[PDB]
DNA sequence: ATGTGCAACAGCATGATCGCGGCAAGCTGATCGTGCAAAAGTCGTGCCAGC
RNA sequence: GCCGC
DNA sequence: GCTGGCACGACTTTTGCACTATAATAGATCATGCTGTTGCACAT
């Protein structure tokens, strides 16, 4: 919530003035990034269900 | 020497990083003996620390 | 002002699941359709929970009940 | 000529900003002794002995 | 800085695990590649040229 | 067709994440497209170049909803690529998403697993690291096949050895000094009964020397078989590019 | 260099790999959406301010129609009341007058946000601004008539009506007016209007070049010698360069000496060069030329900082040989200023006094000069 | 009694070496021409509608 | 890089 | 009658195709795994 949830922020910040105290939380933007990055090489890397 | 204390604990701390106290009791009847550390004519630790 | 929390550690002995009780009565506290069984004195919803579970009135399984009951209810 | 001289004067290890809180930090900035550089001993490079 | 010259050094004494203690001469100059003289622990002379 | 919410999607449930290699194949899905030009941007219009490292047509727009040449540029417009532009319009936030890829025109090697100490090429092949550098650098030639001629299958006859043998052997001399030779030999293998051998050989002689070799190879043997990777993947032709936004 | 200025804010991301990462900006945009995000909006609401907000330009107007938006949304149950509702709700946001249809609209939600008892608040709000908004355009002397109303009156009426903000949501921009002039074309002032050419770089990148390359392939350090490796790209680079170099000098040595008299003595002394007249200066194709001086710029102590705005091509029918409209449209902008308070400046007036001074244009060209960069003065 | 197989030693390449914070300082650029159709774009000029 | 813990 | 925004026939500009010898530099340990060469032990 507090560095890289981009949607987070916004919604955690939504939720503290209305007085909600709620997280709901995410996947931060530094894991997209890196996963993009290994992508980049010859290597595959995936998030399965 | 403050950089090799750093390195220590680093590896301590990913060498042990997963270890969880996951059970009430295992039930195992196995052990390791206690005894006061001696050595020659003097002694460092009783059997009460 | 609950400076120090052991009778309310004490209560449901974990440290770890009272502060999930408490999380969820100040929810109930707080979102709304609840009020509280102790006397508020102008104490955030967090020490008003602490102080109810050290009370002997609040815990876990009066929680799930009277959800069930407010399901069964609508 | 003014390239080298300018980039050796302007851009180097051993010529940095000059410490102005007082006359003392001066004087002891002037004449200051260091053994890293162009071609010294870098910091890491530094044994117990040196 | 190191002055340009010839300066002999042991290092220590301690490279083969073996006690022997090697031997080793350097020249350096002031503005050129350096020469260097090394001993092998079965006593050979070797230089390191650059 | 209003109301979509694509950024709640983004967020979707996950466990267990898995790692393989990728092939060519895969690394096309991935793609968008292909650049064939350097130049990321140009200075005339500062715009992003046609089929360059920073573009429009691929890796999305660059401006909000706004598309290329202005032809649509607005929300009501969503999905819809113009005629003069590939670009479409979309969020712009697809500039951090979209990957794009490279056409060699000539197979290459991947540094990341010829150049190890434990080389996976090299002990997949039971051949020295050496010899496979300098034949991957055009060093010395690789004969394949030549099963009539007294070559070996896996000769390391240089460019005099190759000559002599033109000279002498004429025909049958399968032989190049490219990736595409490494990579021919390494499609050529049959995997089965190489571990089938490497475990005859094993319990047949014991030796503690050669033991622990040949049991790192035909681990790595069943590790391949049983993962589903093919060794080809190992060199690849077709080479992704990061998107422009990281 | 007399006086140098300090080093400009400049600084790079370092102890992190991906170097210079990035920084985000706060846009008009951005600000907006903050604010509707913490205000209380059904889904739809939600849905339309979003496609709303989309619509603001940089200017803080909204450039579709509010018809274009509602066929935008195509749902049913979204009609035009809904969405001017949802509009109206937005428009007093931060910087208030935002997301304006029209000037009237913007006055008139300016107004709204006050004391409601100002000396003038009836008097300007639909009288004014509702109403005779062409008419307080011009000098508004049959405006007093029109409205019942002192002249007086309207004196403070519109110095009320002008301490409005005009374009509210351009105080929000964060962009930095870093957009200045490289003018790779240095010139000064000689015995014969020498130009020179700086910005170059060629021997930092020569030297650079040969200590990575070069540096290299003489380190010994590798196996045999990298001769063709990495020697042989550095003389490729450096060899575009100086072409590069090579065909901007000439180009702009063609340029200064077809233009010897725009840079000397008057201003407007262009003559109607054209791109073949520099193509046969340097021997090369037109094309080439044209694609080199498009954006190039030149610092010149008087002249503009450009290398297009001299290639123009109007000779308009001059009457001794040809002329150029730069120079003819820079004369109409002289004469017309300097001019009487009535200041006629008929566009057949002013082609008779332009073929009079020898500039055989025609009445209907200079009209659209004038409207290029100016308004008639009551011409009509 | 000479020849073949295996274990050990020396050399070489690879990887790592504590955090957190405040001044600071340099900018890391470009590229290439082609000569031509093919296209799009632009300018001097004349038109009708409003005052 | 210099300095502070 | 006077004036001010719209189109047309030359000119002008843009764009893909398209092939183009000299030199910074060497000052840590410390451990680990792999490869090549040599010496010790067994066989007909
Ligand atoms: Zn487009």
């Amino acid at each position: 919530v507090k560095s890289d949830d981009v949607n987070g922020r916004t919604k955690m910040y939504k939720n503290i003035v209305d007085g909600n105290h709620q997280m709901e939380p995410g996947m931060p933007e530094s894991f997209n990034v890196l996963l993009k990055e290994i992508r980049s090489l010859g290597i595959n890397i995936e998030l399965e269900d | 020497k403050t950089a090799n204390s750093g390195y220590l604990t680093r590896r301590l701390v990913d060498v042990a990083q997963d270890l969880v106290v996951t059970e009430d009791d295992c039930g195992t009847h196995e052990g390791i003996m206690m005894t006061p550390v001696i050595e020659g004519g003097d002694v460092k630790e009783p059997l009460r620390d | 002002a609950r400076v120090t929390v052991q009778d309310a550690v004490e209560k449901i002995g974990n440290r770890f699941d009272l502060v999930l009780v408490a999380a969820r009565r100040a929810r109930q506290m707080q979102v709304g359709g609840k009020d509280p069984l102790v006397p508020e004195e102008n104490d955030k919803t967090t020490v008003i929970a602490l102080r109810e579970i050290e009370e002997g009135l609040i815990n876990n399984q009066i929680l799930d009940v009277r959800e069930r009951q407010e399901q069964q209810e609508q | 000529i003014s390239a080298a001289v300018k980039e050796f004067f302007g851009s180097s290890q051993l010529s940095q900003f000059m410490d102005q809180n007082n006359p003392l930090s001066e004087i002891t900035h002037k004449r200051r002794i260091s053994a890293l550089g162009p071609g010294g001993l870098t910091r890491e490079r530094a044994g117990f002995e040196v | 800085h190191r002055s340009p010259g010839v300066f002999f050094d042991s290092d220590k004494g301690k490279t083969h695990s073996s006690g022997k203690v090697l031997y080793n001469a350097r020249i350096i100059p002031y503005r050129g590649s350096w020469l260097d003289f090394e001993f092998d622990p079965k006593d050979n002379l070797f230089v390191r040229i650059d | 067709l209003l109301k979509f919410l694509k950024a709640q999607t983004k967020t979707e449930e996950f466990d267990a994440i898995k790692i393989a290699l990728a092939s060519p194949d895969m690394i096309r899905s991935w793609s968008f497209g292909e650049v064939k030009k350097p130049e990321t941007i140009n200075y005339r219009t500062f715009k992003p170049e046609r089929d360059g490292l920073f573009c429009a047509r691929i890796f999305g727009p660059v401006k909000d909803y706004e598309c290329l040449c202005g032809k649509y540029k607005r929300l009501k417009h969503r999905g819809v690529i113009c005629e003069k532009c590939g670009v479409e319009v979309t969020q712009t936030k697809v500039r951090r998403e979209r990957m794009g890829h490279i056409e060699l025109a000539s197979p290459t090697a991947h540094i990341w697993f010829l150049k190890s100490l434990p080389s996976r090429i090299g002990l997949l092949l039971d051949m020295p690291l050496r010899d496979i550098e300098r034949v991957l650098y055009f060093e010395s030639y690789v004969v394949i096949e030549g099963g009539m001629t007294n070559l070996e299958r896996q000769q390391i006859l240089t460019e005099e050895q190759y000559l002599d043998a033109l000279e002498e052997f004429g025909d049958e001399f399968d032989a190049k000094m490219g990736a595409e030779a490494i990579q021919a030999l390494l499609k050529s293998m049959d995997l089965e009964q190489e571990c089938e051998q490497l475990r005859e050989e094993l319990n047949e002689t014991n030796s503690e020397t050669k033991r622990k070799k040949l049991t790192k190879r035909i681990k790595l043997l069943e590790a391949f078989v049983q993962s589903g990777n093919k060794p080809e993947w190992m060199i690849l032709t077709v080479l992704p590019v990061l998107p422009p936004d990281l | 260099t007399a006086g140098t200025p300090s080093g400009n804010g400049v600084d790079y991301q370092d102890d992190e790999l991906p170097v210079y990462q990035g920084e985000t900006t706060q846009s008009l945009q951005d600000y907006l959406m903050w604010q509707v995000e913490l205000t209380p909006f059904t889904d739809t609401d939600r849905a339309i301010a979003t496609s709303i907000v989309d619509a603001v330009d940089d200017t803080g107007y909204l450039t579709i129609q509010i018809e274009d938006i509602v066929d935008s949304i195509g749902d049913d149950e979204i009609g035009l009341e809904e969405v001017e509702a949802v509009l109206k709700r937005i428009q007093r946001f931060d910087p208030v007058g935002v997301a304006a249809k029209d000037l009237r609209d913007c006055l008139l939600i300016q107004l709204s946000q006050f004391a409601k008892e100002t000396p003038w608040l009836e008097e300007a709000r639909l009288i004014i601004s509702d109403h005779l908004d062409l008419l307080a355009n011009h000098d508004f002397r049959t405006l007093m008539r029109v409205t019942r109303l002192k002249e007086e009156v309207l004196k403070e009426a519109v110095n009320l009506i002008q301490s409005l903000d005009p374009r509210p949501g351009q105080s929000i921009q964060t962009g930095e007016p870093e957009y200045v002039i490289p003018d790779v074309l240095v010139r000064k002032v000689n015995d014969r209007w020498v130009v020179e050419l700086n910005s170059d770089s060629l021997p930092r990148l020569k030297i650079n070049q040969q200590y990575a390359a070069m540096g290299n392939s003489a380190r010994n350090d590798a196996d045999g010698q990298f001769i063709r490796s990495n020697l042989q790209e550095a003389r490729w680079l450096i060899k575009s360069l100086e072409s590069a170099n090579d065909t901007l000098l000439r180009v702009s040595r063609c340029i200064v000496e077809q233009q010897q008299a725009f840079f000397e003595q008057g201003e407007e002394y262009m003559k109607p060069m054209v791109l073949a007249d520099i193509a046969q200066a340097v021997e090369m194709h037109e094309s080439t030329i044209s694609r080199v001086t498009t954006q190039k710029y030149l610092h010149s102590p008087r002249g503009i900082f450009e290398l297009k705005y001299f290639f123009s091509s109007h000779v308009n029918t001059e009457g001794g040989g040809e002329a150029s409209s730069t120079a003819i449209r820079a004369l109409v902008k002289k004469l017309i200023a300097a001019e009487n308070p009535a200041k006629p400046l008929s566009d057949s007036k002013l082609t008779s006094m332009l073929s009079e001074q020898g500039i055989m244009v025609a009445r209907r060209t200079v009209a659209k000069y004038r409207e290029s960069l100016s308004i008639p003065p009551s011409n009509q």
